[PDB]
């Protein structure tokens, strides 16, 4: 039954002892409305923002994949740019693809830079019970939006966190203390995988550095060229990040709105999975069961993993059935209900 | 940590007669140096100990049981991993 | 009554090849002065500032004038603090005979003047502050390097961050950067970091709503907390403390240059931190004659423990000597360069 | 309904190992009633009265503020004090400022000069009650008037208590008593946030000795500078030990008369309930519960604060007074 | 404890007194009013006061050869005695 799994996910994250960490996807924006309208929309709305803000490249990669997103799209600009006389695709005296590229940049960062509403945001609620735990396991949040929300709302709250990168408005990609780990119990770590709205490159080098957002460049999905390493890091240690959490004594670990289309994530969960039996994934699904296929075979292949959605739950790689918690609001009600 | 061409740390001092225990982990062959290969405290090699602007030279002059001092020898008497180093001169400023 | 510059500067060779013990600095208006990239220094001194704002502004000139009768050549400080007392005071412009809206506009002209006087770069890698910079990255102490400063510009920070230095203002966030205040206290900081105190404010701090709390990020336009103290009814009074807690540590010694010891409050802190502990020791550096300095001579002549140094001029243990000019350690430049051969 | 809060606060009383304390106002000594007449004149009454003995700056503070209050008048005209040339932005001559500021203080020292009644004071019952228990956990009261009808309260049945300073006529202030916080279960700690009569500041230097009341100059609504290093006037120590008892392990707390009209105390209550997850505050409010909005948007920002009204009561961020009927509820508990 | 400090004595032997250096170490400057002298060299002297008179002393062994016997039992990775001995003391 139902009520059975809420009692016993209630009385295993309340419990101070394993570690807690979350990971938010897009999906999170949709769910908040401001002014009858969502805050910032899916993938598909951005998509067809774009759309309606050149078609060719569209139809060419249509050929060979289905209805396609903005990471793709800007992915295959990149690969593009990459070659010096690029353009035979696309007619001649190469200007488009760039002009593209900034057009699109500047534009989705003009469309993110939205300010969070009033006190009944769930973020706050969220970040309450953050500090309403002391626990010497730190809470780790990983999320793939790019706004700054999450943060937002936390230092609305007044709360330490740490993401990588310290100093000032020119602050740079702090490296090494990621992994010493020396740091105080209170403060907690945010990691965001596909990159912020503020993140800018250097002509110097690849320095990622983050502070004031520089006017029009931005740093999304980073693909870029990863032969130096080191320099440009962040993609490969956020997963070295989630890897790490994902091995050792962690008996704990929340999604909230993951769709499961990843290739790069979903690879990593299932070598965790694979690699620690002791640690529970507890993946939801703010849809019917149907709409996840890979997360139908993971949960298939990996019994560690669990699956719920509104169609039913599928527990120990089996699926079940009902006889609420896919809202993201109502989760945050649940949190704030545990927590008091 | 310790920056290259270390050796150990001064123990004892009787005048003109210095006591050094080797802090070196093990391995004590070689221990290379700007691409040269001197080696760990032998009879006729020299030492060095800076003091905060002025550096001090000295000789080894025994190396093994004999340098270890009087009762360090009573408490226990398997350990020889001292040197005996005498003071030969300075280097000014 | 004759001292020897060679013993001195081997002693404080000694004292800074040292590990275990704690260090600090004080930067000052002075050490700026010392770094110039056109032919005059990027940044003015403090009579420099005040110059420029006398003459860059019969009504406001009163001001000047009214409050030399019961002090010395007013400066930015003491201007700041009375246009702060008359906006304090609601019918305050009946003292000016300037209506009662006109200060709030001569605040905001002043400060933006500021703010555009010193938003400036520190041009090169040769500059003495990343010598510095460098030189806390050589050696791997054991505790880190406290910084405190009494600028209004951002050179430290821009230097810090170009040799990958890391650090801890008291300020966490990405976006806002909220003032945290209870991890300060806890203390139980990475060993690794350092920490970088302003004493007087910077550019980069601006004020909220009736809220009033206090955040950091980019300046906005209009709005610059570089009050010195203002008042308040605070992190002033939590950086004083930290500084006071830190000269209170064993055998710690704190390094000032470029500071003439004009402050009041500062050099208070500095006698009770003296008179506590017995076993702390400062190096009072200057770049003139001592006979400028009357408040730095009568604590130097009170206190044991102070060791002063000038062009021709030092006082070691309440005993004022003279040299065997001299004493090329003044200069911030020769302070850095010294710094990074000590570190070579 | 009623008994359900009424046992809980029984059972939470009767519940030993944890600290208890109260907030003093200016409300309960109003309430108490001398030969059929108040005891101390409330905040309006002490206007009127002050009044009642120049309001051209009255006049100038009104234009941005409503009907004030003698805190704002006594620091708009210290404000006025320190400025030198200030008389002409009110009139001339600056002199009478240093005159009225003489004669207010006069005024209020022998308004709140006022003796306690007899045994049939409710401070007696709570200062009986307070001592019946053996808990090793002390109560350290804070209040904000500007008398000492506690002091004599406690003073009168044998019961210790610590006020910051100790002495003699001259009596100093004694600063670490606080840092270190030694001292014995049976004593207890007193605090006054704004002050009464009987501190005194000094001319040589900032000691604010505590002693017999000079004439002429007493200490109220501590707000002087701040730049002698501490120890000039601090009522920052007092917020400090606040801080440090909202710090230790939670309680749940009362408060008496408490109109929510402090920034300064709110500020550090909400400090306090948002680093003490389970801190209780179990103000109350005696009359209307629609006239407390501070309360209520504190009550509904803390789920754990804690509201009762004459009208109705807050609870769980949720909505739904006497100090004799306290004292009596109290005593009764007791035995 | 006031400037000027540096142990405690432990041991007596008639003309050859034995001291311990205290916990306060790696400083090894002990600044006393601007110069700084290094604590417990080979040539210097040392000053025992006793209740009026002062006791002086010159320095002779400095580490492990110092130590009494029993504690180099108790534990051999500790060596921060000196072997001061007298010389002469200073009147009234």
């Amino acid at each position: 039954d139902t009520t059975q799994q809420l009692s016993l996910l209630k009385h295993v994250l309340s419990e101070d002892k394993r570690p807690i960490a979350f990971i938010i996807a897009a999906g999170c924006p949709v769910s908040i409305r401001h002014n009858d309208a969502p805050l910032i929309p899916d993938v598909a709305g951005l998509t067809r923002k774009i759309s309606d803000s050149l078609m060719k490249i569209i139809q060419n990669l249509k050929t060979t994949i289905p209805n396609p997103t903005i990471e793709d799209i800007l992915s295959y600009i990149r690969l593009l740019q990459q070659i010096p006389m690029s353009g035979k695709i696309h007619d001649v005296e190469n200007s488009v693809i760039n002009a593209l590229e900034e057009s699109i940049c500047e534009l989705i960062e003009e469309e993110v830079n939205v300010d969070l509403p009033g006190n009944a945001t769930p973020y706050h609620k969220i970040a309450a019970w953050i500090n309403s735990i002391n626990r010497e396991h730190q809470v780790e949040i990983f999320t793939t939006n790019y706004d700054l929300l999450m943060e937002q709302a936390l230092e609305e709250l007044n709360v330490p966190y740490f993401d990588g990168f310290v100093g000032s408005k020119r602050a740079f990609f702090d490296i090494r203390t990621i992994e010493e780990n020396k740091l105080p119990s209170r403060w907690s770590k945010l990691w965001k995988l596909h990159g912020s709205i503020n993140w800018q490159l250097d002509k110097q080098t690849q320095t990622i550095w983050r502070g004031t957002p520089s006017k029009g460049c931005s740093l999304i999905h980073p693909s870029h060229l990863k032969y130096d390493q080191s320099r440009k890091m962040p993609y490969l240690v956020m997963m070295d990040q989630l890897k790490l959490f994902l091995n050792q004594p962690s008996a704990i670990l929340i999604t909230c709105g993951y769709s499961y289309k990843d290739q790069h994530i979903n690879e990593v969960l299932s070598q965790g999975l694979q690699t620690n039996p002791n640690a529970l994934i507890y993946g939801l699904q703010y849809d019917v069961l149907e709409n996840y296929q890979e997360a139908k075979d993971m949960a298939l292949k990996r019994s560690n993993l669990i699956l719920l959605a509104k169609d039913r739950a599928i527990i120990g790689k089996k699926e079940g059935e009902w006889k609420k918690l896919g809202d993201f609001q109502h989760l945050a009600s649940f949190l704030e209900e545990i927590s008091q | 940590t310790e920056a290259s061409t270390y050796i150990g740390t001064v123990q004892d001092v009787n005048g003109a007669n210095i006591r050094v225990v080797l802090d070196i982990n093990t391995i004590s062959s070689l221990k290379f140096v700007d691409g040269q290969g001197y080696r760990i405290g032998q009879i006729g090699s020299f030492v060095r100990i800076p003091i905060g602007y002025i550096n001090l030279f000295g000789i080894v002059s025994q190396v093994g049981a004999g340098a270890v001092p009087d009762k360090l020898l009573e408490v226990e008497p398997y350990g020889h991993r001292w040197i005996s180093v005498q003071l030969v001169g300075e280097e000014g400023i």
